[PDB]
């Protein structure tokens, strides 16, 4: 405490016991060595070794591509 | 010009028949969409290792009667220079000069 400015008592004087390991916290990763990035692999953010969705078709067994007659 | 690419192409057609015939749609049957819940597994994905030279995708041809560095023409079995040369001498049939 000072004569020209005192400490306040409005929200900052409540709950003298908490923690991360004394008490629950919704967030982790506050050490410098545990922190995220959300890396997703390049050119495999989705799928590219893919199961077909532009050339899927029923099973056969020939040798060529739309040969038809010949 | 230059015989080595013409030499490659002449070997290739017997090697098309030998490697590629038995392994045409086999890529598709064992790996791609024809492999609909059948195949797609390692114990069958070793079978196609012989064809690579035999493939139609390396069957470029060039000039079928001499060889030529690019500029082949598929309807004659010939090229730019060699077409004009054969036409001078009248060896090509049906041949007009364009006028209409």
């Amino acid at each position: 405490m000072k004569k020209d400015i005192h400490p306040k008592y409005e929200e900052i004087t409540a709950s003298c016991s908490c923690g991360n390991v004394m008490k629950i916290r919704s967030t982790v990763g506050h050490d410098l060595n545990l922190d995220v990035c959300s890396k997703c692999h390049p050119f495999f953010t989705g799928k590219q070794r893919d199961v077909a969705t532009g050339g899927r078709v029923d099973r056969f067994n020939k040798r060529f591509n739309i040969p038809g007659s010949k | 010009a230059k015989q080595s690419m013409k030499a490659r192409e002449v070997k290739r057609v017997a090697l098309a028949d030998k490697y590629f015939a038995k392994r045409a749609e086999l890529k598709a049957i064992i790996s791609d969409v024809n492999a609909s819940d059948e195949d797609r597994w390692n114990a069958v994905l070793k079978l196609q290792t012989l064809p690579r030279d035999s493939s139609p995708s390396r069957q470029r041809n060039r000039c079928r009667q001499t060889g030529r560095p690019h500029g082949f023409l598929r309807k004659f079995g010939l090229s730019r220079i060699k077409v004009r040369e054969a036409a001078m001498r009248g060896e090509i049939p049906g041949l007009k000069k364009a006028s209409w």
